[PDB]
């Protein structure tokens, strides 16, 4: 019965200082609310920052400090880096229990760009033994992570028969996503030449297999 | 140092329950109780309550009021929630939290759930070894395609987990009603074909386990 | 130095440091021995009786004496003070009335109390004269050194203290004085002792719901009717009176 708000999204460079609030729709956030900040990285990965405003959870860097500016609790990164790029969630305690803000997702330049590895595998024998194929395009550490999947079968564009996942975070901040391109054993076997042409930051990388 | 590690992701159909454990490591239990919060898929942040792992009495937030029943193999470090006739909308993730520092200072890695009606099918593991001609640089990439199996989870190593570094686990996807997973590896191309990689698959719902060495196409 | 409630508290009801019980207009000299909640005398340590320490906050305040005020009917006199406890040369009246002043308030206490001062003689005077002949009045000591009788003084009870109990931006948010003993929960299910350093409250938010306490027995009080009884235990503290009657020669 509070609902508690964060900025969207934030964008800073390395080195720069850049503040995150937490407001309350109730009134001033105040030291008996205290506030929590909680960084989510990519993977479903929590780790505390602050806590009852400004307590820092212990191997958190110091570029990391809360307060209360004005009738808000507030986040400070002082000289942000590459590494801080994730979502930040508030958290204001309310007498009896808490409420979460709806977090902000934070952007720090860094990371030189990075092309994808493109893999595009052959339908095993096995999986030919079940009247079917399905050719398995992988695509791993490419940031920034937005690309373009297309697949053509011997030379036509296929555009049916293909999924591509959705670019996924890795450990080191970059992506990965996989397309697949399922035939039929027989399908297989009429068409010649296969290939999986990937789009990103915009050069383009086609890998062709040949039946 | 504290470490809580949560089980497994299930699926479950409607109407079901599910206990999802929360095991506590590197502090004592006794003094710190457990949040539980739950992250919708697009939602965001929610608290569910708070279990006081000394006496054990819970709250429960008003919206988790009743479905849910948090408890603790306190011998054992473990809190446990359980979410009892299971509705459709319950799909997200529900993360354990340590209460400390006038807030929350460690979260757990999450157990997500998909609600959903669906039999039970057995994944097809398929070894996904480079194109039959060449394939010469410095590195060599190799797959594992975990093909049609319901529900999830099903989890995959590479070498029974002797080989973690360069790999490229890929989120299990819904199609045709029935999830595909795949995975990738890279290592030396003086590693293979000369030692053996293997791609280990489980899949808990069907009591399946395959063990896929990735052999050469010639 | 205790606070209890008095009476007549310039306005109304207050709670005094100084909230006076045991009003005793029974000697002959001009004197009533009074009781304050408040212990003036020495400091919180170590030094001079003329230094004054009442109650304000949970706190004392042990400094200077300066502008004491017992009164009635008339402005009375001073005779001594120590502990607890005061003696000051008063005319009748039908009440009593006493108060300090720590110099921003005047933070006085009253109370109803039938006084009279007969001298022992077959002379109904109203007050002592320069003269006349000497004879076996009652009457109140001057001094300290005195043992001939004691009071039970054991522990204070809890007190309500709601400054601690602030709020944790949305929970109500008690906090401790050093460390001292604090009895807590609300009318929601939280925690249900409290015997604890500042806890926060999971379950209620309002401030006007919850436990407010302070079990701060450190040093014992006089087992003033205004007290509330420390549930515990009858803890030790027996404590003399200075002041005595005795067969002065008025």
């Amino acid at each position: 019965q509070a609902v508690v708000t964060q900025e969207s999204a934030l964008t800073t460079s390395p080195g720069e200082t850049v503040t995150l609030t937490c407001r309350s729709n109730i009134g001033a956030v105040t030291s008996s609310n205290c506030a929590n900040w909680v960084q989510e990285k990519p993977d479903h990965f929590f780790t505390g920052l602050i806590g009852d405003t400004n307590n820092r959870r212990s191997g958190v860097p110091a570029r990391f400090s809360g307060s209360l500016i004005g009738d808000k609790a507030a986040l400070t990164i002082t000289g942000a880096q590459t590494e801080d790029e994730a979502i930040y969630f508030c958290a204001l305690w309310y007498n009896n229990l808490w409420v979460f803000g709806g977090g902000t997702k934070l952007t720090v330049l860094g990371q030189p760009k990075s092309s994808p590895s493109v893999t595009l595998f052959p339908p095993s024998s096995e999986e030919l033994e079940t009247n079917k194929a399905t050719l398995v395009c992988t695509i791993t550490d490419f940031y920034p992570g937005v690309v373009t999947v297309d697949w053509k079968v011997d030379g036509t564009p296929v555009t049916q028969g293909m999924e591509t996942t959705q670019p996924s975070k890795q450990s080191n901040n970059k992506y990965m996503a996989s397309s697949y391109l399922t035939l039929t054993a027989r399908a297989w076997e009429r068409h010649s030449s296969y290939s999986c042409q990937v789009t990103h930051e915009g050069h383009t990388v086609e890998k062709s297999l040949s039946r | 140092q504290i470490q809580l590690v949560q089980s497994g992701r299930e699926v479950k159909n409607p109407g079901e329950t599910v206990k999802i454990s929360c095991k506590a490591s590197g502090y004592t239990f006794t003094e710190y109780p457990m949040l539980w919060v739950k992250q919708a898929p697009g939602k965001g942040f929610r608290w569910m309550g708070l279990i006081y792992t000394n006496t054990g009495e819970p709250t429960y937030a008003e919206e988790f009021k009743g479905r849910f029943v948090f408890s603790l193999e306190i011998s054992a470090s473990t809190a446990y929630l359980q979410i009892n006739n299971l509705t459709n909308e319950d799909t997200a993730t529900y993360f354990c939290v340590r209460d400390y520092f006038i807030s929350l200072d460690y979260w757990g890695q999450g157990t997500t759930l998909t609600v959903s009606s669906a039999k039970t099918t057995a994944p097809s593991v398929y070894p996904l070894a480079p194109v039959c001609g060449g394939t010469t640089g410095s590195s060599v990439t190799l797959g594992c395609l975990v093909k049609g199996y319901f529900p999830e989870p099903v989890t995959l190593t590479w070498n029974s987990g002797s080989l973690s570094s360069g790999v490229h686990t890929f989120p299990a996807l819904l199609q045709s009603g029935l999830y595909t997973l795949s995975s990738s590896v890279t290592v030396t191309s003086n590693t293979w074909p000369s030692q053996t990689i293997t791609c280990n698959v489980a899949h808990p719902a069907s009591s399946t386990k395959v063990d896929k060495k990735i052999e050469s196409r010639r | 130095p205790y606070i209890a409630d008095c009476p007549n508290c310039g306005h109304s009801r207050c709670d005094s440091p100084i909230a006076i019980e045991e009003v005793r207009g029974d000697a002959h000299a001009g004197v009533i021995r009074i009781q304050t909640s408040a212990m003036f005398g020495l400091k919180t340590d170590g030094v001079d009786l003329a230094y004054m320490s009442f109650m304000n906050g949970k706190t004392q305040k042990s400094i200077k004496i300066d502008n004491l005020h017992v009164r009635t009917s008339a402005p009375c006199s001073l005779v001594s003070h120590h502990g607890y406890y005061i003696l000051a040369q008063c005319p009748p009246g039908d009440t009593v009335t006493v108060g300090f002043h720590d110099g921003p308030n005047r933070h006085t206490c009253t109370v109803a109390h039938k006084v009279e001062f007969r001298p022992v003689g077959r002379e109904k005077y109203r007050h002592p004269p320069e003269h006349g002949v000497e004879l076996p009045c009652n009457r109140y000591t001057h001094k300290r050194a005195d043992q001939g009788h004691y009071v039970e003084m054991h522990q204070p009870g809890l007190v309500a203290d709601h400054s601690l109990l602030s709020i944790h931006s949305a929970k109500v948010k008690i906090t401790v004085p050093s460390g001292a003993q604090v009895k807590y929960y609300c009318k929601c299910p939280d925690v249900r002792e409290g015997i604890t350093s500042s806890d926060h409250t999971t379950t209620c938010t309002d401030v006007k719901q919850c436990r407010a306490y302070l079990i701060d027995n450190k040093k014992w009080v006089y087992n003033s009717g205004r007290l509330p009884r420390g549930e515990g235990d009858t803890f030790k503290g027996k404590l003399h009176v200075p002041f005595v009657p005795v067969k002065a020669k008025c």
